């Protein structure tokens, strides 16, 4: 797809990986709870 | 001895009372470990959204002035990763900045900055950052462009509107724009890209909905970046602050099916008849607020990417700001108050 | 289709039954009682 | 002689008074030149949005019943291009259909149909078309998904919600869902994919905002496909029609920054404090209305593509409808009235 | 950043100053005068 | 871009060209006016 990728995605945020890391990721609770009990153990 | 002069907003009677001369900064070092010191080359002026500062509620007597900065990196803290001294960056100071933008050096968090592309000068870039981002916000996150959609830019003749229109044309949109002065219609005539239509609200008759609708031929307008709404002053004190803004209802009929209305107005009364009109037209209503990226700052990466791509658009020449002649620093305060009252429709930039 | 949708919004348009009294109404409702 | 039996809605006292037995169709031919005749194999039942028919204002005494159809193409008009006889298609009858869906043959415009993928049966597909499209509408046009965003599906346990959740998981979203009965919580437990959290409103205490917010840990929820709002009955006649819907304010605080609230509620009162809350959070508000594609029908191509891709999702197995045991045609009217009162949380489908 | 945004909405939350009187208010404003 | 095209564009409408034609295009007035005067001439 030549024109289509231009049409559907005019702006991309994934152009820069280094900045892409900086934005806040989803607050997965479950992984934290697993680290809580495992760290306590 | 050596001193750096910075203008400071004073918080009094909830709004419209800003005044003070610039106050000295003495022996400011580059302390903190993610804040870099810039030789500021250019500072753009914007009307201060004071009400947002008041409900944002920080307790300062003096608030820093100037936020749209371009300059050269003097030095960096130890944890800085993306930036080296002598580098040339541009950026928005945060709303809760420690240091004013009206000053020749600045300490600023590093992720508010982006490198300046070599083709653009200091003053144009710095005068473009803020309207470039709020426009890019309006047309790419709140409202989703694609060529073929119809975009209404209300008061497109203003400083913001030129970037909004040029972004829309750059994304293949067809634009209907409203002009208030005859000279503003002339400016729309002066656009090198030919906009689809110019709709005039200068006459006493207001024909924004009818004429704009017939331009879409009954298909309707998808994306209305309205500057303001005339709602809540219709029956009581008409034209508060001498406003001849569009009526809410003419906009809401004007919106096409599945359309996106992106609105600036902070107090919006959505009546149940209007919410039934939107329910029928399957319309989305989104709220444009540029400064969510500094104060809330959750998706810092997305915004940071936005600015560099806005500069890539500036380097290609897609954006051309509506700059006034740049000014020296000491004359800015006299300008700033009128800028504080209203935009002059020409961007005012202090150059260092 | 295009004539149908044009007919859709021409049917859909309703006159300006202006009603923005909320800011005074919030006081008005309480004071009336 | 040969007759085809069709159920007809009667328009009386603006709503809630539908009744009649199915009335004959005698010697119906396949007239018109873009309308094809189907051997209907399956008809799904949905609560009739009668108020929308009334404001839509067509003047019939009898309205056709049944709109979610799957069947085999008997014959086509001369201008038909995409379809041949014996072909197997599925589709939504338009809201202003000439012919009822509760009938074993149907004349229907050809661009309301899509081919059935070979892996899916008649009854599942036909029971999936309508909730598949309104869900796909909710999650891909009004609200824009991408993996990593947090989605709240309120009353996800219902027939619609299962498709909404499975679409969200298919797009890598993390889902918080509200369940009303304990058995509905059990159904959320029964999902093979594990949803992030189940939030219970069954108890007298309502903790939708607080618990959902702590699931996002203060980050906030981006996409709330709320089924309904408890607004406008808070002080006058609480729980109109015995509703224990979420309060408007808890939803509006619950919405994360830059979030998308997609709402179903036709009468929405947006107060200026709420519109300031949205202005601060930069939130988008969109109105979910499935039937914009039949009555307005402007972007017919987009919708038509939607259904075939929904079937591609069904063929892959992403969707699994919440079907009840299918019923014969003559018992449907007795079911339909209760279906007219409320959804039974199990999709009811007439199979031919 | 994450602590800042969490602080943002915890600051942002306001109590339920319930105000939905519009449907009765439309009559109420006019009849009061 | 492998994952990126999947992420940014989960659903596409351009999968089908034949359907893509069917949806209503923008009401360009200017072309119609040019045909109006040219046809009159």
């Amino acid at each position: 797809s030549l024109s289509i990728i231009n049409e559907k995605v005019p702006f991309n945020d994934t152009k820069y990986s280094q900045y892409n890391a900086l934005n806040v990721p989803l607050h997965n609770r479950r992984h934290q709870l697993k680290m809580r009990d495992i760290a306590g153990q | 001895h050596h001193h750096h002069k910075g203008l400071y907003f004073q918080q009094s009677s909830t709004d419209e009372e800003i005044t003070f001369v610039f106050q000295e900064k003495e022996d400011l070092p580059v302390t903190e470990d993610n804040f870099v010191k810039l030789q500021v080359k250019a500072c753009a002026l914007s009307q201060i959204n004071t009400k947002l500062l008041a409900e944002m509620k920080m307790k300062k007597d003096l608030f820093p002035v100037g936020r749209e900065i371009a300059g050269i990196v003097l030095d960096v803290g130890s944890k800085v990763s993306f930036f080296q001294p002598d580098d040339e960056v541009v950026g928005i100071l945060p709303l809760d900045s420690e240091d004013p933008g009206l000053c020749e050096v600045v300490r600023v968090h590093e992720h508010y900055l982006v490198h300046k592309p070599e083709k653009v000068t200091w003053t144009e870039a710095a005068g473009s950052i803020r309207d470039g981002v709020r426009a890019y916000t309006a047309l790419h996150y709140l409202s989703h462009l694609s060529p073929g959609k119809s975009v209404l830019i209300m008061d497109g003749a203003s400083a913001f509107g030129t970037i909004a229109i040029q972004l829309a044309h750059h994304r293949g949109a067809k634009v209907i724009s409203t002009a208030c002065s005859l000279e503003d219609k002339q400016c729309l005539e002066r656009f090198r890209p030919p906009i689809a239509r110019v709709i005039d609200v200068s006459n006493g008759k207001v024909h924004v909905a009818e004429s704009c609708l017939e331009e879409t031929g009954g298909l309707g307008v998808d994306i209305v970046l309205d500057a303001g709404v005339r709602l809540y002053s219709k029956d009581d004190e008409p034209a508060v602050k001498l406003q001849l803004l569009p009526h809410k209802h003419d906009i809401i009929t004007l919106l096409g099916v599945g359309g996106h209305w992106v609105t600036t107005e902070e107090n919006l009364q959505l009546d149940p008849p209007d919410s039934h009109c939107l329910f029928l037209k399957g319309a989305t209503l989104a709220f444009l607020n540029d400064e969510v990226w500094n104060l809330s700052n959750v998706q810092q990466g997305k915004y940071l990417c936005i600015l560099k791509d806005v500069m890539e658009k500036l380097s290609t020449g897609v954006f051309r700001p509506q700059l006034d002649e740049p000014i020296p620093l000491y004359e800015a305060k006299v300008s700033m108050e009128a800028v504080q009252k209203n935009q002059g429709r020409k961007k005012q930039v202090v150059q260092f | 289709y295009k004539k149908k949708a044009a007919a859709y919004m021409k049917s859909l348009r309703k006159p300006l039954l202006e009603s923005v009294p909320y800011e005074e109404a919030l006081a008005n409702r309480r004071i009336l009682l």
